[PDB]
């Protein structure tokens, strides 16, 4: 699977997933915290494969 | 001279250096836009904040153009070099010189615009340092805007200087009577000199008391006027209230 | 004598995976390898567009008493017209208080030079939405991942930004009666240039 | 009492972990020494975690975390929790550097190294019970919240000397603990109620490292520390960084502590794994396996590897 | 398949789509398409049926809230969200749909709260100055107080400085020997930079 | 400047038209023909290309943003000077002549 | 005399030491001896900020 990997000399934590709109901007930023304000996002259409 | 006003305007100086001191740290608490806008921490905490993370940049970039291979076998000379002979290596290590030297050209080109830019920039603020901090300007507004200066604190931050202008501000407004002028004898025009200056009447003539002073027209300051603070003219108008020389 | 100067631009958004993936799964996870650009061009942009937004917001006063006497009835004429450059008073519209529109003057030159149709009349996106028939290049490249944002500020809030900066000339004491003459404060300043005597 | 202390972590109906820590004995169990700090074989550390739940006064519980070997460019602690019921137990919870003193007030010199805004700042709800206690635990990064849910966050920095605005409380009304002890967590009973909290005795650092819960979602459990878990790469080394890729994380069964590979078991990516599934139950074929290693020596002298290809070769290690 | 979104494969030009009617008349041309090259309208020859596509996604502009989203700004009607309401030029999504008081993000004349309602925002009220005055009244200042105001500009800025050869020769003999053909650029940035800094 | 600003986005969608040392630019279809290697090398070529594009034009409409913040700071002086109020600068602002 | 009230506080909010702004001793990348972050390598790479 795709998440974000935080890795600090040779030790790896704080692993997070991207199964989210949501999420997958936060990945799309590698911030655990964004900021807030105005985002552009597309429309998800994954629903009918 | 009361001695006491000036009094009062410092612990509105004090009360307006703990709100100053406390907008300091943690802006986000219950910052406002009116505490946002212009001339706010919050407005130069985003100027430094933008020029510090501005500054940091440009050189990352630069390892990353020389960390590629472009149209070449592999990016290390030598292996090629030992992996091959003189002739095609040259022409790839052409393009690869060729590729080097255009990306720092356009670096080097884009950050001496920077600097002259900056050069420009920099000439401006030295003279506002002068004029508003070494001297005392006459402008309205110059220093900032839309008040009245009394100084500055000037101090620095990393790489720059920074301007904190004490000024003074308006709260409340005297409502008096304007004088058009004065003639007398229907000979004598008894006129103004000094614009900044001007000639009232305080109260009215309900009950024989006309209090005649003289005041700049931008700050209340009451006083009695001479007559050598004005002037004569030999031609008079309606504008003209008509008195005696026993008035005189 | 002729002065001008332009004071904002409009700004651009752009999403950097539409714009180079048209609904591609394989490359979106292709191209996961290197994003921190995008970061950065999006950050470029949006940090931008707050600073300059926030200063033209401080840039913009309001007076209400200078739109009180913007009209020519709130106006004590001498001699002097100001026709067709003072700010034309339009009816209730829907809205139904009584606003304004713009002068002859600027209309003027906006007709002549500013041409209609162009990206100043803001488009709402709603019609190609729909779409249902042959549309411009703003939708295409709305479908190429690309929105032009709307104008910070209105030409009706500058004309009354205007109208109220200039009218703020003709005050007196607060909330005065009625306006001074407009000559009387002439030669207050011809005074104050020069002392006049005659 | 402990059964509604831990009963509030949720986790799926089959699991039993080895948990260590430093968990409550007694009311007030004395410490042994007089420190603050933590050093070499830190026991007597002095609070490594508090519970208190009970008040002589009831107006409310102020907290205060620092180090006292004063090191004010860190960061500060407050709790300000509202003692009137349940919702309104929840408490306003501060991590920033705070202009705070030594002495818990504004009597003295104040600590202004507060360039830094925050580090957290909100309000978390609470709630009253005889048995559940409301507690704060520190180990190495790791901060841990006996308040409602757990609360683990990770930072950098020193904290050793407790204190609090509201002392109205007897010895016995807050548990202080100094040392970390194991115990073996097991539930199965699908409800609030474990099977036991039984001390653990030996494999409990193995057994806490490697034991997890599959979740419904089939996500990774916090706190878990991947000790012996490392990146996919196919080349290159990276000490420290961030990134996003894609890992073979993603789990459709769990096993732990074999005991029937010795018999000929045979495994394919077709079938689902067969076994105790700790934690929940996802009905994928496997796309990977992973294997946690204690003692080569098993492998090296009856591991009897063979794989074998889609033209029948196989390969025996 | 018409008005759906199906796989579309068209003359060479194959993809994923939504295929739209439409009534416009060429004695010509059978095909039209956009800047980038993909075709959007369309007409076939026996019938004359003109067909438009449109694309199975879009974009929109979704609003971070504290550690979520509530607000969200899109084209079609249709949401998960409770409540979106029309305003000119967009649909906003939210699920409180009430009056925005004391906003908390602000855009143009537009800004949200925190609940995630949003608003019109009235124009700041500006500074009042008064112009001086021939005679009559005039309201003087009086009883002052403080106020101080920010700025800060940044000065000047550090040099660097980089040897071509090095950075392009890692210790190689052969390389410069062979480089001589070409060598001024390096002597510009040199010159360059070292006037620079002094 | 009117017809200024209305340029510096069509060139966009021209080199999205053009392709960069590939067979076609539909990258889907092109996707839809062969094994994913030589795709792969492709893809990067194009994507590196408009990203380039982009960052060339972030630098120059940065550059007419910081020339214009300077511009009107000069112009809200302007504004200030003898705009609201009037000053004894011979010809400061209008020049040639006493305003 | 050493740094006034405010200057200090936004300098150690803004700016941490170890950042870009702290100077540098180059004796250690000669030495070697350790693991080398970036700033020995750019230097390796011949560009060198004054
Ligand atoms: C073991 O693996 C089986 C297959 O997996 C592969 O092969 C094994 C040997 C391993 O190597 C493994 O690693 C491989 O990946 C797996 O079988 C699963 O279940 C059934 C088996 O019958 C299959 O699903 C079938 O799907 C079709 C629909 O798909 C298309 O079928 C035709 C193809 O032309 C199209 O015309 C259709 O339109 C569909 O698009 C169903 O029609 C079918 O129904 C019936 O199929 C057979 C036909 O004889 C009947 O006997 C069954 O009883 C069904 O009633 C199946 O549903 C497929 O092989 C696979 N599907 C899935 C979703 O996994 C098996 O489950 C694995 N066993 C274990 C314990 O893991
Ligand atoms: C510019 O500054 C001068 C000098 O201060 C002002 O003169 C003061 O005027 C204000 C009112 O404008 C006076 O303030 C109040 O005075 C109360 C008593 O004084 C008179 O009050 C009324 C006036 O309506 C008279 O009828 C009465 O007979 C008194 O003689 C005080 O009790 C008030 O204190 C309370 O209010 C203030 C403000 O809310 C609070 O801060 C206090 O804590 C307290 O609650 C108040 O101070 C003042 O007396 C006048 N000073 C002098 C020396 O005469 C000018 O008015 C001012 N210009 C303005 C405001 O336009
Ligand atoms: C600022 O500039 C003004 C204009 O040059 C100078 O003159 C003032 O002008 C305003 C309005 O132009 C005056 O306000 C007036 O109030 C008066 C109130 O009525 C008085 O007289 C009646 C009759 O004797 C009394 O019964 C009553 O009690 C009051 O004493 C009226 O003249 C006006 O309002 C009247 O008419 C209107 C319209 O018909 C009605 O709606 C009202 O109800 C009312 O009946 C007018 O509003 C102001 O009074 C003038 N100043 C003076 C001193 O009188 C100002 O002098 C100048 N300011 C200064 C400080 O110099
Ligand atoms: C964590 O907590 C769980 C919950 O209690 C523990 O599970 C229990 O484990 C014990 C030890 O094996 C079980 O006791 C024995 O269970 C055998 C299996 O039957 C049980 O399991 C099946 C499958 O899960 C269930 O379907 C079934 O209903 C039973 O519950 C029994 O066969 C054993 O009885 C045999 O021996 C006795 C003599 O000792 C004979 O008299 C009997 O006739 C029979 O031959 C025995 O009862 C217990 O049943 C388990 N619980 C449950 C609910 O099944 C975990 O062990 C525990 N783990 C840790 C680490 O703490
Ligand atoms: C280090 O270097 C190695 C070497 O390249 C990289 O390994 C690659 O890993 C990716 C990730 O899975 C592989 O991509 C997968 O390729 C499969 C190829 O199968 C086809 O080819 C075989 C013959 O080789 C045929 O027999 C077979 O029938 C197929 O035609 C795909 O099947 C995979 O499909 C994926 O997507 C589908 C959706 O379409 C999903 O349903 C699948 O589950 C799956 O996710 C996938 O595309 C790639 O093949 C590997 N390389 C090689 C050469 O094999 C490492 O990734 C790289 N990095 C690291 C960190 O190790
Ligand atoms: C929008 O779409 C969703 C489903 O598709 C639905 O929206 C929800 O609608 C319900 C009921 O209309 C909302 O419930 C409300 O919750 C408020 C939040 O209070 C919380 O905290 C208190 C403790 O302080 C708890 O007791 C409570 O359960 C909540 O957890 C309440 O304030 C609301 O009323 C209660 O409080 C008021 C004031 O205190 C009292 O006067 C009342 O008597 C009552 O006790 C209410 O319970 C829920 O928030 C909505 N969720 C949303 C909008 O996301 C709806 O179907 C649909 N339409 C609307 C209009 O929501
Ligand atoms: C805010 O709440 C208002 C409540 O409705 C009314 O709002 C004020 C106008 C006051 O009159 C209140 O006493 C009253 O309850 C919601 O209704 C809409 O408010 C707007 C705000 O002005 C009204 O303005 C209209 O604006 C158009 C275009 O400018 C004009 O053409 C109209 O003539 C009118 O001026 C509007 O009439 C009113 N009703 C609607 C739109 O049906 C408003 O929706 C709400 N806002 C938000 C963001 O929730
Ligand atoms: C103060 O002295 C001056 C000096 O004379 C007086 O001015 C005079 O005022 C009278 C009365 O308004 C003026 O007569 C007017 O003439 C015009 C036509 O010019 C007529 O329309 C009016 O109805 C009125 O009759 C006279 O011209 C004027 N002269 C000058 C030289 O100013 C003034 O009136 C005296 N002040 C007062 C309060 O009376
Ligand atoms: C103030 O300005 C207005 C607006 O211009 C003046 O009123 C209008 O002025 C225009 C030209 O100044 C007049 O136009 C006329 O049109 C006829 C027919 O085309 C043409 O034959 C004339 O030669 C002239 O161009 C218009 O009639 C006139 N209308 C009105 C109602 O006045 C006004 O005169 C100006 N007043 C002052 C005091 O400046
Ligand atoms: C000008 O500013 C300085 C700097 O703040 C002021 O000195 C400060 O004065 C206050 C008031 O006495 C001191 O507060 C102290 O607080 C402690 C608790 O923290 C309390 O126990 C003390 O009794 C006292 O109230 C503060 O420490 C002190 N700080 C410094 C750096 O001097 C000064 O008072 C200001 N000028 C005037 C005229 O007030
Ligand atoms: C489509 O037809 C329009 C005629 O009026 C429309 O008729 C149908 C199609 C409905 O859309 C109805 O709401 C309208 O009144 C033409 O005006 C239009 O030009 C035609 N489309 C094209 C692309 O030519
Ligand atoms: C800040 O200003 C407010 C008035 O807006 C005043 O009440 C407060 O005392 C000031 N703060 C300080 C620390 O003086
Ligand atoms: C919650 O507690 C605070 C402090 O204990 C109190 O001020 C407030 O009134 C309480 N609110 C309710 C609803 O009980
Ligand atoms: C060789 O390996 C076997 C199997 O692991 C081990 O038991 C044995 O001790 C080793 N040989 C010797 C001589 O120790």
């Amino acid at each position: 699977v795709d998440a974000l990997i935080e890795v600090q000399g040779t030790a790896i934590q704080r692993i997070l997933y991207c199964d989210d709109p949501v999420s997958q901007l936060k990945c799309s930023q590698v911030a655990f915290d964004l900021d807030d304000g105005f985002y552009p996002f597309s429309s998800r259409n994954l629903l009918s494969h | 001279v009361l001695q006491r006003n000036q009094q009062l305007l410092a612990e509105s100086f004090n009360s307006a250096i703990g709100n100053i001191t406390s907008a300091f740290e943690s802006v986000k608490e219950a910052s406002s836009q009116t505490s946002r806008g212009l001339n706010t921490v919050a407005h130069a905490l985003t100027k430094v904040q933008e020029v510090v993370n501005s500054q940091g940049a440009a050189l990352t970039q630069l390892t990353v153009q020389l960390q590629h291979n472009f149209q070449a076998i592999s990016s290390s000379i030598d292996d090629i070099y030992s992996r091959l002979d003189i002739l095609s290596a040259d022409v790839q290590v052409d393009r690869l010189i060729t590729g080097r030297l255009s990306a720092l050209n356009a670096f080097v080109a884009q950050t001496l615009t920077k600097y002259t830019e900056v050069q420009a920039s920099r000439k401006l603020a030295q003279q506002k340092v002068n004029e508003c901090v070494k001297s005392q300007s006459q402008r309205y507004g110059f220093c900032g805007g839309d008040g009245e200066h009394i100084f500055s604190l000037v101090q620095a931050a990393p790489q720059g200087l920074l301007f904190l202008h004490t000024v003074l501000v308006p709260s409340d407004f005297v409502d008096v009577i304007a004088i058009a002028g004065l003639c007398v004898n229907d000979e004598i025009a008894l006129t103004l000199r000094e614009p900044g200056l001007v000639l009232f009447t305080h109260e009215l003539q309900n009950h024989t008391a006309t209090e005649y002073f003289v005041s700049s027209r931008r700050m209340f300051e009451p006083r009695k006027p001479t007559v050598s603070d004005f002037v004569q003219i030999e031609s008079c108008v309606v504008t003209y209230v008509n008195l005696t020389r026993d008035q005189l | 004598r002729t002065e001008y100067l332009q004071l904002y631009n409009t700004p651009v958004s752009v999403d950097c995976a539409t714009y180079v993936c048209n609904g591609n799964s394989r490359c979106k996870q292709l191209l996961t390898q290197y994003t921190a650009a995008c970061k950065t061009i999006e950050s470029a942009l949006q940090l931008s567009a707050r600073l300059e937004s926030v200063e033209v917001n401080s840039m913009l006063t309001i007076s209400e008493e200078a739109l009180q006497l913007a009209t020519i009835s709130s106006f004590n004429g001498d001699g002097y017209n100001f026709t067709n450059v003072l700010g034309v008073s339009v009816y209730d519209p829907a809205r139904g208080r009584v606003v304004q529109k713009r002068s002859f003057i600027e209309d003027l030159l906006f007709n002549k030079v500013v041409t209609n149709g162009l990206g100043t009349v803001d488009e709402d996106y709603k019609r190609c939405s729909n779409g249902r028939s042959v549309a411009d290049l703003v939708c295409a490249q709305y479908y190429s991942g690309v929105m032009v944002l709307p104008g910070v500020v209105d030409a009706e809030k500058l004309h009354m930004y205007s109208a109220s900066l200039i009218g703020g000339m003709v005050l007196g004491g607060f909330t005065a009666a009625a306006a001074l003459p407009f000559s009387y404060a002439v030669q207050a300043r011809l005074n104050y240039l020069a002392l006049q005597t005659d | 009492n402990f059964r509604r202390f831990f009963s509030k972590f949720n986790v799926q109906a089959p699991a039993v972990v080895v948990l260590g820590g430093y968990l409550p004995i007694g009311e007030n169990q004395g410490v042994n020494s007089t420190w603050y700090c933590a050093g070499q074989h830190p026991t007597a550390s002095g609070v490594h975690g508090i519970f208190v739940s009970h008040i002589r006064g009831g107006h409310g519980f102020e907290i205060g975390i620092s180090q006292e070997p004063f090191d004010p460019s860190g960061y500060q602690l407050y709790l300000h929790k509202a003692t009137n019921g349940n919702t309104n137990a929840t408490a306003r919870l501060r991590i920033c550097q705070f202009p705070s003193i030594k002495t818990l007030g504004p009597t003295a010199n104040n600590d202004v190294t507060i360039g830094r805004n925050c580090l957290f700042n909100k309000a978390i709800p609470a709630h009253m019970s005889e048995h559940s206690v409301v507690g704060i635990t520190w180990d190495n990064d790791r901060v841990t919240v006996f308040s409602d849910k757990i609360y683990y966050f990770y930072f950098k920095n020193d904290w050793s000397r407790v204190a609090t605005k509201c002392y109205n409380s007897g010895g016995c009304a807050m548990q202080y603990v100094y040392e970390p002890t194991y115990y073996m967590l097991n539930v199965t009973s699908a409800g609030e109620d474990g099977i036991s909290y039984q001390p653990c005795t030996a494999n409990c650092i193995g057994y806490a490292a490697n034991v997890f819960a599959t979740e419904p979602n089939g996500h990774i459990p916090e706190g878990f520390s991947f000790n012996n878990w490392f990146l996919l790469s196919n080349d290159s080394t990276l000490v420290h960084g961030k990134v996003v890729s894609n890992q073979p994380l993603l789990v459709n069964c769990l096993l732990a502590i074999p005991k029937i590979y010795g018999l000929g078991q045979f495994f394919s990516f077709n079938q689902t794994i067969d076994g105790v599934c700790n934690g929940a139950a996802v009905q994928r074929a496997p796309e990977a396996l992973r294997f946690n290693i204690n003692d080569t020596s098993v492998i090296l002298a009856e591991g009897s590897i063979v794989l074998h290809t889609a033209l029948g070769t196989n390969f025996s290690f | 398949t018409l008005d759906v979104c199906t796989k579309y494969t068209i003359y060479g030009f194959k993809g994923e789509g939504i295929i739209t009617l439409t009534n416009s008349s060429f004695l010509a041309g059978v095909y039209y398409t956009s800047d980038s090259g993909q075709l959007l309208a369309f007409k076939n020859v026996t019938s004359g049926a003109v067909y438009s596509v449109t694309p199975c996604s879009f974009s929109e502009q979704a609003a971070y809230v504290d550690d979520d989203i509530v607000g969200v700004i899109s084209s079609l009607s249709s949401s998960t969200f409770n409540s979106t309401r029309e305003l000119p030029g967009f649909f906003y999504h939210s699920n409180d749909g009430s009056n925005c008081t004391e906003p908390v993000l602000v855009y143009s004349n537009i800004g949200v709260c925190k609940s995630g309602s949003i608003g019109y925002v009235p124009s700041q009220s500006g500074q009042v100055k008064i112009a001086p005055t021939v005679t009559g009244n005039i309201s003087i200042p009086t009883n002052f107080s403080m106020s101080i105001r920010t700025e800060y500009l940044q000065l000047y800025n550090t040099p660097v400085s980089v040897d071509c050869a090095t950075y392009v020769c890692n210790g190689n003999s052969r390389c410069k020997q062979l480089l001589t053909q070409y060598t001024a650029a390096c002597k510009t940035i040199e010159s360059a930079l070292q006037l620079s800094a002094r």
